[PDB]
RNA sequence: GUGAAAUCGCUGGAGUGGAACCGGAGACAGUUGAUUACGCCGACGGCGUUGGCUGCUCGUUCUAGCCCGACAGUGUUGCGUCUUGCUGGCGGUAGUGGGUUCGUGGCGGCUAGCGUACGUCGGUGUGAAAGUCGACGACGUUUCCGACCCGUCUUGAAACACGGAUUGCGGAGUGCUUGUCUACUGCGAGUCAAAGGGUGUUAAAACCUUGCGGCGAA
RNA sequence: ACCAUCUAGUAGCUGGUUCCUUCCGAAGUUUCCCUCAGGAUAGCUGGAUCUCAGGCAGUUAUAUUCGGUAAAGCUAAUGAUU
RNA sequence: CAACGUGAAUGCGAGGUCCAAGUGGGCCAUUUUUGGUAAGCAGAACUGGCGCUGUGGGAUGAACCAAACGUGGAGUUAAGGU
RNA sequence: AAUCAACUAGCCCUGAAAAUGGAUGGCGCUUAAGCGAGAGACCUAUACUCCGCCGUUGCGACAAGGUCGUAACGAGUAGGAAGGUCGUGGCGGUUGCGUUGAAGGCUGAGCGU
């Protein structure tokens, strides 16, 4: 009663059933994982710029 | 026949009854329709030569649906007061005295209907 | 045969309020007529919010109403909301507010009337501004619900701040393994 | 070059060719339908054409035919305004439908013989 | 595959050439005689043979002209010689065949039918190297030669005649001999 | 089943090109990378530090971080029915500027310059759309010194 | 009391060649309806729509042949660089002139289904009844086509896989506690109030009643 | 042993699971499990809808890239071999 | 802040959240392919199917060729045939 | 007056033996009703075009939990939803019928997919 039976038969069809979802367009706006020193300097710069 | 007050012909898509499969083979299976659910049921799978299954496509025309072969629509009346609802559209509705109305009251109902010019489907019934 | 997909042929929608309230149904009738005839997206919005479920109409705060009215140019416009207008104890000064709403709580109504304001119904709003002229459309915060706190990525996945479903709160209720580095890991 | 590769890709399933004046006019007059708010509306009057393509100066079936035939600046709008033609089976039948036209079959580019085929199909 | 469909294949002259490029501003012009059912097939076979012979394919070339050729005088009988190359199930062979006809296209159609009949060879496995008109004394096939006789005579021995628009049954006697 | 090591099946992928081994030329380090730029990933086997995973080899990504000698890149990766924008910190040696985006930038620059020049000179706005190559137009071919050659198929010859 | 189904006997009708039952379509038997205009049916015309088959006539594309001239050849009559024939390209085309190709062409002929720009008319129906006409014809009979036994596990069931002789009646996702989401209702920074007390005699109901309690407000 | 009760003992296993129409409509695949006749998990599916009114695509074009399979080579490295 | 204004083809409305079912034995075919002497054998890759599916054709058949289905009518066909 | 030799490839023949009586599907077919190349016409789907009706979906009109118009659409196991003036038994109300015959039972004229 062998029961390993791996396959990839219908998986592409299942994936395309609902369409392949491309990544959003705001992912490039976040500064997550950016250099800590650069982020610190950016925070200081943003804190001080005079609005008018 | 043409629908009373109109000129549309009454058309019946089907006339035979949708009998339950195997109701002819077995007595315990009543002829009232049941949708087959069996995995291998050939009627369910729609093999050629098998009885058709009820479907909305068989639905009768909206204009002629519920119309009797004489061209009217049945309305059930239980007493003399019930004859009023038939009074206005007497050209498209036909009265039918309820089965439970006794011969004592059927007489008055029939006389009043004849006076009002309302047709009855079972006027000459239950005469004692 | 024609090669098309029927999965999304039907779109779920509310063509009338699920509520059996006769007055709500009458308001829906009136604003369906108004939207169909005047052809105004304002009336369409009012109709949709009338037919919405109560979950989508979160209560609105008198503080928010006052903030909306105090903005430059809004002093004389009528605030329209299908959300219940509640009273805010944290609000000390209430300006003059003209509001059309389904329901206004006792305290909010008293404060609005005392401040020289006016409260009308949606049919009175229809008579006043049939096309929604001089209006300020407002609603309560929809995502501010304890139920919404539990929605999102599962609590046990990285960078997730979803609230778990816990019997109680304390050191003995889901605070040991997978929540601190001293026990296996922390997410 | 942006459409020929599509035709090569769909070669086995289509028969296509170069329509002529009579073919275009017959298609537009006998089987002309417009996509008006997502509805297939028969083109029984020039006003139907003018309502949708009046912005581009196409006001009659003759203007539409000229646009299609000469591939004018508004070919995209002119053609997309037309519902895909729903043709009848040819009177006389097909030949193979499983082999290219040059193999004595039906699919592929039959060049100007598409007019001969459409004289039966339409 | 390619099939010689249609009675009496048509004959076309096809002239084409490689599309000029910067390194080769002027290209040679090639011309072929092709027997095919219609001009689309004519162009296809033209490109087939030209791609076989010269480094050029349909993508990089163009068809200067495609024209049909009609028999000059279909009121006279000629002997046609056909040099062809064809592939059997085992190998490739060159054949020279002879036919008698009033049209070269008719002779080529006869050649296709004869090859199909005698060698079970289909049109896709046959290349027609050459077709010419041979004189009476330059023929070398007995079947064609036996008809180069001014005194030729022969009867029609056993003529079975088919009734066309009558009942299947009759009382008439059937006669196959007509002296 | 296969082992799931980091460099399984990279025998030829991470190898250097023939007659191209050795010291790494310094333009690789001199090249300028800025956040928002597009870069192609091609692993250099000679640098075992900061290597990208084999699944990102030959893929193009966008820089989001610039460190001392590496860059953070957002690369699209297919996982079932979603495309995930994975973030990878790759060293400079495995990175190469992408030319598609710079070509598009050049085209946009040319479009703007042509539009500005035409507007200033009073000319009509010129066409600034790429068009698919249209079918060849009508022309004439001359046979002078180019007489057509009659071609026929050749006979079969036994080539031993 | 009522008195079902399975099963069984009788009388009358009808079928009956190694199953019987069944779906579709007719026919028969049978059942049922029927107030000049109008109902229920038919025929012939017209019109609308979708057609099917079949002819002429103009032109368009690519091309001749007949006809004329020189040359080359010969499946050649009559009597030898002869003649008559015949063929081949080549050069002409005046006249004559067919093939091939189709046209945003022109003009016809026969005829079909569906519907009614609508006409011309016949059957029948106006007390019964009989007849006639119309519609059905359903578990009756007979024909033509189709037609393997259901439920179930299964990749796969008509299966030489299991359950099922027949009929009646009974027969299987429920109650409660606790969560969560959703829909609706009341009030809303509140809301619900517990046990309890007061009252209530169509008194286990309804009505009134909470420094405090639950949830919420950190 | 037998009788009553705990006891309607538990079963990842076998069998059954009762009205009609309408609309949508799969999976036998991933990971973990004393796991392999079973579960949880993601995937596939239905429903409720809500926010809006151009950015997407199981298709092409242009531009730029990745690969070491077919073919090719061993009179080029390695390994055979007349 | 000032100016500039939609910069390949074709098609088309797009996006978000919540609740939950069944499934987690598969099998067949063109091409590629490992074990095996082979197998209607065992194991994989892409795609399409049967499972869940009737219909015309292959005399018959889960998978083959054609083509997918409301209920009827007229016309024309696909594969296949006379 | 043509002949000889070696090859080549179409059809046919030998190579070619299994057990109930049996299979181009059968009968049969021999200038075929076989093999190969072809031509006209013709037959036939739940496919395509058009015509009617039913319903779903989208859109829309109308002072209506409704009617109507319009275009496209309609396979389905496991499974999920919706509608049910489909059916059954109670309760609070409402509408009526009944010894001049209720329930129950047998069975013709109709209605509804």
């Amino acid at each position: 009663a062998k029961s390993k039976n791996h396959t990839n038969h219908n998986q592409n069809k299942k994936a395309h059933r609902n369409g392949i979802t491309k990544p959003k367009k705001h992912i490039f706006l976040s500064m997550k994982g950016v250099d800590a020193k650069f982020i610190k300097n950016l925070r200081f710069s943003r804190k001080n710029n005079k609005r008018q | 026949v043409h629908v009373s007050g109109t000129k549309v012909k009454v058309v019946k898509k089907k006339l035979t009854k949708f009998k339950r499969h195997e109701s002819d083979r077995y007595r315990r299976v009543a002829p009232s329709w049941r949708k087959p659910k069996g995995i291998d049921n050939r009627v369910r799978r729609r093999f050629r030569g098998m009885r058709a299954m009820p479907t909305i496509g068989h639905g009768s025309d909206r204009r002629t649906r519920f119309v009797l072969p004489n061209g009217y629509k049945k309305v059930l009346v239980q007493n003399v007061k019930d004859l009023d609802m038939l009074l206005m559209q007497s050209y498209k509705y036909i009265g039918e005295i309820g089965h439970g109305v006794s011969a004592k009251s059927r007489k008055g109902i029939v006389e009043r209907a004849a006076q009002l010019n309302i047709k009855l489907t079972n006027g000459n019934a239950r005469l004692r | 045969g024609i090669d098309i997909n029927h999965k999304h042929d039907r779109v779920a929608r509310r063509t009338a309020p699920k509520s059996e309230n006769p007055y709500l149904r009458l308001l829906s009738k009136l604003y369906a007529f108004l939207a169909r005839r005047t052809g105004e997206k304002f009336n369409a919005i009012v109709l949709k919010r009338l037919r919405m479920s109560r979950r989508n109409r979160q209560p609105l705060s008198l503080a928010k109403l006052a903030r909306a009215v105090q903005k430059a140019g809004n002093e004389n416009k009528t605030v329209v909301t299908l959300s219940t207008v509640t009273d805010d104890a944290r609000l000390y000064t209430v300006p003059k507010i003209s509001v059309a709403a389904l329901h206004v709580t006792e305290g909010a109504r008293a404060r609005i009337l005392a401040a020289g304001g006016e409260i009308i119904t949606l049919d009175q709003l229809a008579l006043k501004s049939p096309k929604g002229e001089n209006t300020v459309f407002l609603q309560g915060p929809r995502s501010a619900r304890e139920a919404e706190k539990h929605f999102g990525p599962a609590p046990g996945v990285p960078h997730s701040h979803t609230k778990p479903y816990v019997r109680s709160k304390g050191r003995k209720f889901e605070r040991a393994r997978g929540r601190r580095a001293s026990r296996a890991y922390k997410n | 070059k942006a459409t020929l590769p599509l035709l090569r890709i769909i070669e086995p399933y289509v028969a296509w060719g170069y329509p002529n004046n009579k073919t275009i006019h017959d298609l537009l007059y006998k089987r002309g339908y417009a996509k008006v708010d997502g509805n297939r509306v028969p083109i029984t009057d020039n006003t139907i054409v003018e309502q949708s393509l009046g912005k581009f100066n196409i006001i009659c079936l003759e203007d539409l035919a000229h646009e299609i035939a000469t591939v004018g600046p508004h070919f995209k709008e002119a053609t997309n305004f037309l519902w895909p033609f729903k043709l009848n089976n040819p009177t006389g039948g097909w030949t193979k439908k499983t082999n290219h036209f040059v193999e004595g079959g039906d699919f592929g580019n039959r060049e100007d013989q598409i007019n001969n085929l459409l004289r039966k199909m339409v | 595959p390619t099939k010689a469909l249609g009675e009496t294949l048509n004959e076309y002259v096809v002239v084409g050439r490689k599309i000029p490029t910067e390194k080769e501003p002027v290209t040679p012009i090639w011309k072929m005689q092709i027997f095919a059912t219609n001009h689309v097939i004519a162009k296809s076979r033209f490109w087939y043979f030209v791609s076989m012979l010269r480094r050029v394919k349909k993508a990089n070339g163009e068809i200067l002209s495609i024209k049909q050729v009609f028999e000059k005088n279909p009121g006279t009988v000629k002997n046609y010689g056909v040099w062809l190359k064809y592939d059997s199930r085992t190998g490739h062979h060159n054949m020279y065949r002879e036919y008698r006809d009033t049209t070269v296209a008719g002779a080529v159609t006869q050649c296709y039918r004869d090859m199909g009949a005698r060698h079970r060879a289909q049109a896709d496995r046959i290349h027609i190297l050459k077709v010419q008109t041979v004189k009476a004394e330059d023929t070398k096939r007995a079947g064609i030669k036996m008809f180069h006789d001014a005194k030729i005579r022969f009867p029609l021995p056993h003529r079975v005649t088919k009734r066309k628009n009558l009942s299947v049954f009759t009382t008439a006697r059937q006669n196959t001999h007509f002296a | 089943t296969n082992s799931k090591g980091l460099r399984r099946g990279t025998r030829y992928m991470f190898a250097r090109d023939f007659r191209k081994h050795g010291v790494e030329h310094l333009s690789t380090y001199y090249t300028q990378y800025k956040r928002g730029d597009l870069v192609d990933i091609k692993t250099n086997g000679a640098f075992q530090k900061g290597m990208p995973f084999k699944a990102y080899h030959g893929r193009t990504g966008r820089i989001f971080n610039v460190t001392r000698g590496a860059v953070g890149i957002i690369v699209n990766k297919r996982v079932r029915g979603n495309i995930l924008p994975k973030r990878i910190n790759i060293r400079i040696e495995h990175i190469k500027p992408s030319k598609c985006r710079t070509d598009f930038l050049n085209r946009v620059k040319s479009n703007d310059e042509k539009r500005k020049a035409a507007k200033s000179a009073g000319q009509p706005v010129p066409a600034l759309k790429r068009l698919p190559v249209a079918p060849r137009g009508a022309h004439t071919v001359t046979t002078q010194n180019n007489e057509p050659e009659l071609l026929a198929p050749l006979r079969f010859e036994i080539v031993a």
